[PDB]
């Protein structure tokens, strides 16, 4: 039900942004276990040691998101 | 040997297979992501444990995990 | 080396035994046990 | 069967095979080359691959795979037909790479899925719930 | 194929490298990970291991007693304890030369000998032992005791006598028998020994196995104990002129409470000690009747813990009986924390309120005892927190402990860790700033601008116990206070011992003590921050949200995600070990410098120079080393040869630990590969081949080995310095 | 009456007087030693001759710790508050990070100057503002 | 006094007993 | 130009400027009013 621009909180526990806020970029069609693409402002940990930033996008499911605006 | 598990949070970007230096991983067909594929670990007896597959993984916390187990000549990377 | 205490002949041979014989025997037994079967 | 190919032109080195190749196991890389070229040896120093077939014996599988990546990423006509086998002291040969004639980077039918967990990472069972067993969260 | 050793781990037995050896030694006691271990067999093996350990303690004690009897001068030491130094045992070393022999024929011995430094002589003397034959029979009896416990441990592994799991998990009955029987009855028996033997021997009345049934320790028998007139037993206590071992100043009292110190021996009165033991025996026997067993009457720990719910906490202490009773790491961490606290307590109470005769004069033995027990306490505390983290890794159940105290501690772990970080930064910043200010101020020839802040709170606390030096007149320092006019038989002796600046009871403190207590606070805060952060993130963090899946100890998680070196809770233990050693170093430096000042009467040096750190660098370390580093020199050898050699030995071991700590595996694996190449290609040596493939030490093994060398060196070098300085100065 | 019997005023301590007769000049002032010897004779000294400071809390020694504490608390609250409000205003500039590396000088100076009222704006934000944040809206790690 | 010559080499026979029992306990715990 | 001001407004330049300014403040304060251990 979530659309583009939906500010949402991540509930994946193991996620780096669990409790943080991210904006939805797109929702892939049915069939995929994690279609909700969420982009973030704070980069995560990904990258080899000493690298610059990290990854600021990940795919989740509807059940793993709490809706804000 | 080491265990190399793959989870349903796989997006099938094939980066961990490209990063593997001992051909432990494969890209098998799947239906859980857009790329319609998933990673697999058929040749785990050749895993050394260099964690490169995890380094090349994009998902928020890795979908592929390497757990270091019983050491052998192949896992210790010995040429002697 | 000497000793006004009684049985001063006991350390005479007991110091080499604790320092040479006992360690060599225990290390040899443990070495054989480490490298057993194959 | 019988591995074929000319050995690369090499003057020798101290980084090659040791007693393991004859006591334990060895590995082999074969590849066809469009011309006599110079490549880097995974064991140190430069060697010359012949035009046509080349067979080279190495001590460890990662060495053959490093040679394969170099063949496929460092030459103008990319060498990607390379094959990697494992040789045992009884002369037995086990074909290894690429497993199903196709590189594992790209999907190919016929491959089973192993080590695949239906659950999420954070959905592993708590260790206390599986203690006094011979298993770990990532195994049940 | 299999290489047999270790039988308890096929993952190791099939390791074809030298690691198989090392790890086989490193995981033998971790019974929980043995192949096919069950909880019941775990407990039974632990039971037998406990029996073996008790036998080992008894054997070591028997060794102490036997060597003191055989090669000591105990009977000569009793004739003149204040001048004759006690000897631990004789030396027999063929490496010795004439100089070393002449140097170590000391303390009136006809052969090379080491002088005792553990105060066991004062112990045995205050206990009532006066001959060599008594020590000998004690050693033999303890041999028999070790034998009994060894046979018990053998018996409890037989199918005919194996305690079951439910028996091991009987917390109520075990607590009852330990509080009432193990603790209470034993303090009762020790009071009985002090009454029948120790006190009569202190007055010159020989009480042995040949006469203890005939001579009552009091002119009145057990009727004053039977009826109720217990003051008969206070009778005439030992006068302030009682000379130890004789009848001069002697009395008939067996239970007093005058407090203070024996005027000659400078220790607690034996009658007060036996009285303390009697009271504590009664208290412990009363405690050991709290929990029900088989007679319905009594408490159950589970219901008490379940009842303590609450509003803001939530589940409270519900299900904590099962939480603690099913996890042995939880029990071990509780035991280790408690025992480390009370070991530090013993250390703090033995130097200040000594209990063995004439041990206050033997300054080296007291320094060594304080250092030893504070180091034991530091080790026990680190181990307690390590086992707490191990519980979190292996045994923690989130659903059975949901919303309880444990789950909430984990739920706001960021607050706890961050506030520990704040208090540590606070303490360190400001204490180091004050020390550096004092140093820079003294350096420029203007020592008047030092920030000297009086330890007002602790001086006030001393005054509350009757200390009138600072003129506080508060509580027991004020005669007009209600607490000081209660008629307690312990007030006069206590005030006389605390207001005579001649012993080690409540030592006068200056601003330097304030600075060093803040340094100690920094050390404790930072070590505890390391340990708590390790235990709370042991189950996971934001780098490894599944760190519990990998176990308590693993190398790392790779260079990915930025780099994950020293990630496990084991790495937190290994980090905290350095800060614990540093905290104990600060402790022992403070204690030893202040006590050297106290013993030499020149407290001015410590009180005036402990404020800037150059004072510690030149007046404590550099100065007291002068004797030690001359135990042997181009001119000969004195009795400090072993201590100087061991000082340098500890330096060497410490640096060798640095070796493993700074340089990390892969470099060494490549080097070892070149050496393997060398061996395979060198003739004649080719006749020989290794059975285990040589490989570099593992990452966790390297941390453990570097830390082991670091700690060995730390302890040995500081022990050498302590002993040599305090013994060459004689305090 | 007889409080701190171990210490005596520096004027009444002979060691302090003897040492202050030879105090060293600090700056170019040849009387810097003399004025230091005159200023430190006020406090309590120890048997050695150096002044001890009393943080007991009594207002007779309010300058030993209370006044420097108040001064530093004010100034450090100023620093923290101006930095925090600068970071928060940076938060809404599309590119906040490169303004955290490259310091917006005018905005920084405007935040800094308006810092003398930090202890009042602090309770202003605490009463119904953004000073304290709800725990459930803060990112945490797995327990 | 001083310990008897015959007395020192009498404790060793008694020590033979805990040696035997520790050997038994070790071998049983290895099982 | 604008880039010169942006360079003059970087983190190291601003931090060293503030540190030097505060250094001057404190040095002059202790020069004219020295040896201020405590407030009378
Ligand atoms: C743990 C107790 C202990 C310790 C640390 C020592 C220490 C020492 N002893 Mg002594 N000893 C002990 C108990 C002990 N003794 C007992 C109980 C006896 C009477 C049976 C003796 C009788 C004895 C003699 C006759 C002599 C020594 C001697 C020595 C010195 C060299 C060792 C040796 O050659 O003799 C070896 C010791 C024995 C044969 C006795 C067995 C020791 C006990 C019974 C067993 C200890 C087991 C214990 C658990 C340690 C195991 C190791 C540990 C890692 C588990 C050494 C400093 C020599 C000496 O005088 O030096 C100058 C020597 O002449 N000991
Ligand atoms: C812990 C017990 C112990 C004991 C009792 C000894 C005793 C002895 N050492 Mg030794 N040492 C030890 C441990 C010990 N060491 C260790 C751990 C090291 C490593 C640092 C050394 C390294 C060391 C060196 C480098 C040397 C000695 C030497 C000697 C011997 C000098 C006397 C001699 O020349 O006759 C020699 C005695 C024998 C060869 C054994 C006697 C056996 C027969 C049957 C006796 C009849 C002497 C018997 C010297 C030596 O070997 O003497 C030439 C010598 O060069 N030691
Ligand atoms: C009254 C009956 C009784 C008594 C005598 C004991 C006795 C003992 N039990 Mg047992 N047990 C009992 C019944 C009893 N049990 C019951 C009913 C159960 C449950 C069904 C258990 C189940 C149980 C288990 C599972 C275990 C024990 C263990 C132990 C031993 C504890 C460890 C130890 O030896 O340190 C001795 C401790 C003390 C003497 C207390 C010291 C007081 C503290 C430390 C302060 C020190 C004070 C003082 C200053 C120290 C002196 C210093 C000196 C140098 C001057 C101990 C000897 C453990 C063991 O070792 O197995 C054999 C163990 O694993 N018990
Ligand atoms: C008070 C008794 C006590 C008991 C019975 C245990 C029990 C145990 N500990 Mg523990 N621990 C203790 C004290 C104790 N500890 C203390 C004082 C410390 C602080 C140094 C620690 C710190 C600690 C750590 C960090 C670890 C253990 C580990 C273990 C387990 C395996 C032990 C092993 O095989 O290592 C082998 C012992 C050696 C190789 C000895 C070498 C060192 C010598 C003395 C030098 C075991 C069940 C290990 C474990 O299994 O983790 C789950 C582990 O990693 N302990
Ligand atoms: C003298 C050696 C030393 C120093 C100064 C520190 C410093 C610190 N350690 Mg550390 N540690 C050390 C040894 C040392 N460690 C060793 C050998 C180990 C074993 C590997 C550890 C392992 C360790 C762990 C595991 C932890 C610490 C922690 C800390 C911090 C706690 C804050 C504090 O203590 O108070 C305040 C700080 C200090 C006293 C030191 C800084 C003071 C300087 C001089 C201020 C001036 C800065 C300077 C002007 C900057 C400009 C320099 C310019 C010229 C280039 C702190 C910054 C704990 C922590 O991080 O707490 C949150 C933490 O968990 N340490
Ligand atoms: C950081 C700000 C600062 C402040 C507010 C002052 C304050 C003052 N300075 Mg000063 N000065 C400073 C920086 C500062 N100085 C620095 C960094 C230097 C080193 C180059 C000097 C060198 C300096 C000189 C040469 C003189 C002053 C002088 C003065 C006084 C006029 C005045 C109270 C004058 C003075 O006090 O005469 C002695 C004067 O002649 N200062
Ligand atoms: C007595 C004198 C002491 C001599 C000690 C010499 C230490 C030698 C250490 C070896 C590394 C040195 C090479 C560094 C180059 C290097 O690569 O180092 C190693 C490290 C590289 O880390 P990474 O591998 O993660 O970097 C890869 C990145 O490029 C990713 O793209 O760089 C750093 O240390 C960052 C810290 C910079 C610290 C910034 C402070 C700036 C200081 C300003 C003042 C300079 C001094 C002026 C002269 C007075
Ligand atoms: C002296 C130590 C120096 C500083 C160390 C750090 C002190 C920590 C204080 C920070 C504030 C704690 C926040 C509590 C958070 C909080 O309020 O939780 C809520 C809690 C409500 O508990 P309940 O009413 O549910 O109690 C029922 C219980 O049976 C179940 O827990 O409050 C209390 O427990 C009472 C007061 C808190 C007691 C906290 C203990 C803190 C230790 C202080 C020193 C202990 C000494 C014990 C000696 C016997
Ligand atoms: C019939 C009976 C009773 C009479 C009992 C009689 C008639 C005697 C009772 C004797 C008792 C209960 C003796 C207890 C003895 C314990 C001893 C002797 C020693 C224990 C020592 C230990 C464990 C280790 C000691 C060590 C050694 C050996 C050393 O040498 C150095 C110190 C240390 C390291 C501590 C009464 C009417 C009462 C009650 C009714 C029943
Ligand atoms: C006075 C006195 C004293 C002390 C006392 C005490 C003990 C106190 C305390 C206290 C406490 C117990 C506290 C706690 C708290 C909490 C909190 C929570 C706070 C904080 C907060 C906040 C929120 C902040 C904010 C800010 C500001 C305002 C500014 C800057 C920036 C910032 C952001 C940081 C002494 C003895 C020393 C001396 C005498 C008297
Ligand atoms: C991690 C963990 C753990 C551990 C923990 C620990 C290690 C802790 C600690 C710690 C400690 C170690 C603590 C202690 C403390 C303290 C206290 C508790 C206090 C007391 C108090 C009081 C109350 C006192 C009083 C008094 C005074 C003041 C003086 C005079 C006398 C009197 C008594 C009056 C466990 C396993 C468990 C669980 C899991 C997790
Ligand atoms: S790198 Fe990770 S997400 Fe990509 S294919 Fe491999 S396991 Fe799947
Ligand atoms: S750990 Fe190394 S060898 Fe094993 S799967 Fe990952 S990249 Fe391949
Ligand atoms: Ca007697
Ligand atoms: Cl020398």
């Amino acid at each position: 039900a979530l659309n583009r621009g939906d500010k949402v909180r991540i509930k994946r526990t193991e996620s780096y942004w669990y409790g943080d806020v991210g904006t939805v970029a797109s929702v892939e069609k049915s069939g995929i276990l994690y279609p909700v693409i969420v982009r973030f402002d704070r980069v995560n940990y990904n990258g080899f040691s000493g690298s610059a930033s990290g990854v600021n996008t990940n795919n989740f499911a509807e059940n793993e998101l709490e809706l804000v605006q | 040997s080491h265990s190399v598990k793959i989870y349903d949070t796989c997006i099938g970007c094939t980066q961990c297979v490209r990063a593997c230096p001992l051909d432990v991983l494969e890209m098998v067909p799947w239906d859980g992501c857009k790329a319609a594929q998933i990673a697999s670990s058929p040749r785990t007896e050749d895993c050394v444990g260099c964690k490169r597959c995890e380094t090349a993984c994009p998902t928020d916390f890795l979908s592929i995990r390497v757990y270091l187990g019983a050491e052998t000549t192949r896992s210790m990377g010995l040429a002697y | 080396m000497d000793g006004s205490y009684a049985a001063s002949y006991l350390p005479w041979i007991l110091i080499p035994m604790v320092g040479w014989l006992f360690p060599a025997v225990t290390m040899g037994l443990l070495f054989i046990h480490i490298e057993s079967e194959g | 069967t019988e591995l074929s190919g000319q050995p690369p032109k090499f003057g020798g080195s101290t980084g090659g095979l040791l007693s393991k190749a004859n006591r334990e196991e060895k590995y082999a890389i074969t590849w066809t080359s469009a011309s006599e070229q110079v490549f880097e040896m995974p064991t140190g120093g430069a060697a010359i691959m012949n035009e046509g077939e080349n067979l080279l014996y190495l001590a460890r599988k990662e060495q053959c795979l490093a040679l394969g990546t170099q063949l496929r990423t460092k030459f103008k006509p990319k060498i990607q037909d390379y094959k990697i086998y494992r040789v045992y002291p009884s002369g037995e040969v086990q074909y290894l790479h690429p497993a199903d004639g196709v590189f594992p980077e790209k999907v190919n039918e016929g491959r089973e899925a192993q080590g695949t967990k239906t659950r999420r990472i954070g959905q592993n069972p708590e260790p206390v719930t599986i203690k006094f067993s011979g298993k770990a969260p990532y195994e049940v | 194929m299999a290489t047999k050793f270790p039988k308890f781990s096929q993952d190791l037995a099939q390791d074809p490298t030298t690691r198989r050896i090392w790890y086989g030694i490193a995981t033998a006691h971790d019974f929980e990970t043995h192949d096919g271990m069950t909880e019941e067999n775990l407990y039974q093996k632990i039971f037998a291991s406990h029996f073996g350990h008790i036998a080992i303690i008894f054997l070591w004690t028997s060794g102490t007693l036997f060597h003191v009897a055989w090669q000591g001068n105990f009977e000569q030491w009793i004739k003149d304890p204040l001048n004759i130094r006690p000897i631990a045992h004789a030396i027999w070393d063929p490496h010795f030369g004439e100089g070393a022999v002449n140097a170590f024929t000391q303390a009136g011995a006809s052969n090379p000998v080491n002088i005792a430094y553990s105060g066991v002589y004062h112990w045995f003397y205050t206990i009532g032992m006066t001959t060599n034959q008594e020590l000998y029979s004690g050693a033999v009896f303890l041999l028999v005791l070790a034998s009994l416990f060894l046979f018990a441990g053998w018996l409890h592994l037989q199918p005919k006598f194996r305690p079951s799991l439910a028996w091991f998990k009987n917390a109520e009955s075990r607590l009852n028998h330990h509080l009432a029987g193990l603790f209470g009855v034993s303090s009762l028996a020790w009071a009985g020994h002090l009454v029948h033997v120790a006190i009569p021997e202190a007055r010159g009345q020989h009480v042995g196995w040949d006469n203890f049934l005939s001579t009552p320790p009091h002119p009145a028998g057990l009727m004053p104990f039977f009826t109720g007139n217990w003051g008969v037993y206070a009778a005439d206590p030992d006068t302030a002129g009682h000379i130890f071992g004789t009848s001069e100043g002697a009395g008939t009292a067996i239970l007093t409470f005058l407090g203070g110190f024996h005027p000659q021996t400078e220790s607690l009165w034996l009658t007060d000690i036996a009285h303390h033991h009697l009271a504590i025996a009664v208290i412990f026997i009363i405690a050991g009747h709290m929990y029900r067993t088989n007679w319905g009457i009594g408490h159950s720990i589970k219901e008490i813990l379940n009842a303590h719910k609450g509003p803001l906490t939530g589940a409270g202490h519900t299900n904590l009986y099962d939480t603690i009773n099913n996890s042995l790491h939880f029990q071990l961490g509780l035991a280790l924390a408690s025992l480390g606290v009370i070991t530090s307590l013993v250390a703090q109470h033995m130097y200040s309120l000594p209990s063995y005769a004439f041990i206050a004069q033997d300054h080296t033995t007291q320094a060594a005892l304080y250092t030893h027990h504070q180091y034991i306490a530091g080790f026990l505390m680190v181990g307690a927190f390590a086992h707490g983290a191990i519980f979190f890794v292996r045994d923690y159940d989130p659903v059975a402990n949901k919303d309880n105290v444990l789950a909430r501690m984990l739920e706001h772990k960021e607050a706890l860790i961050s506030h520990l970080s704040w208090v540590s930064l606070f303490l360190g910043f400001h204490t180091l700033g004050l020390y550096v200010h004092n140093d820079v101020v003294v350096a420029f020839g203007t020592p008047e601008k030092q920030i000297l802040i009086e330890p007002v709170f602790a001086q006030w606390i001393q005054a509350t116990s009757g200390k009138a030096l600072y003129g506080f007149d508060v509580l027991l320092s004020n005669p007009d206070s209600i607490a000081s006019t209660t008629g307690a038989a312990w007030l006069p002796g206590w005030l006389d011992a605390i207001n005579s600046g001649t012993n080690s009871l409540f030592l006068t403190i200056g601003p330097g003590d304030f600075l060093v207590h803040h340094a100690i606070a920094l050390g404790l805060h930072t070590t505890a921050l390391i340990l708590i952060k390790g235990a709370l993130d042991a189950r996971g963090s934001k780098l490894m949200p599944d760190k519990k899946d990998f176990g308590y100890s693993f190398p790392c998680d790779g260079p990915g995600r930025g780099g994950t070196c020293d990630i496990s809770a084991w790495d937190a233990f290994y980090l905290a070990m350095f800060w614990m050693l540093n905290t104990l170093g600060w402790l022992t430096f403070y204690w030893h410098w202040k006590h050297l000042g106290v013993w030499s009467g020149n407290v001015a040096q410590f009180n005036e120079n402990s404020t800037y750190l150059m004072g510690w660098f030149r007046d404590y370390l550099w100065a007291n080393s002068a004797q030690l580093i001359n135990g042997y020199n181009p001119y000969g050898v004195n009795n400090l040869s072993v201590w100087a050699w061991m000082f340098l030995f500890g330096h060497l071991v410490w640096a060798t630990g640095f070796m493993f700590l700074i340089s990390w595996r892969g470099y060494w694996q490549e080097l070892i590969e070149t050496i393997v190449w060398a061996h395979e290609r060198t003739p004649l040596a080719n006749l020989v081949r290794w059975k285990d493939k040589p490989v570099a030490l593992s990452i966790v093994q390297a941390r453990l080995v570097g830390l082991a060398h670091f700690t060995v060196g730390y302890v040995l070098t500081y022990a050498a310095f302590l002993i040599a300085s305090t013994a060459g100065k004689f305090g | 009456a007889d409080d701190f019997a171990n210490l005596t005023p520096c004027s009444e301590n002979p060691a302090y007087l003897a040492k202050s007769k030879n105090f060293l000049n600090t700056t170019n002032d040849p009387n810097s030693g003399k004025i230091r010897a005159e200023r430190y004779a006020s406090a309590l000294c120890g048997p050695e001759g150096y002044p001890h400071l009393i943080v007991d809390g009594r207002f007779t020694h309010a300058g030993d710790f209370l006044i420097p504490s108040i001064l530093f608390l004010y100034i450090a609250g100023w620093i923290g508050w101006v930095g925090r409000s600068y970071l928060i205003e940076i938060r809404e500039s599309k590119n906040p990070e490169m303004q955290e590396v490259v310091i917006n000088v005018p905005l920084a100076i405007k935040k800094m100057l308006g810092g003398f009222l930090w202890p009042l704006a602090a309770v202003g934000e605490y009463t119904s503002g953004k000073l304290v944040m709800k725990d459930s809206e803060i990112p945490t790690s797995p327990r | 006094m001083a310990l008897s010559d015959t007395q020192i080499l009498a404790a060793l026979v008694v020590a033979l007993l805990p040696a035997f029992l520790a050997f038994r306990l070790s071998t049983e715990l290895y099982k | 130009m604008d880039g010169l001001k942006s360079f003059l407004s970087t983190a190291p330049v601003m931090i060293m400027a503030l540190l030097t300014f505060t250094a001057g403040i404190l040095i002059e304060f202790n020069r004219f009013y020295p040896d201020l251990l405590f407030h009378p």
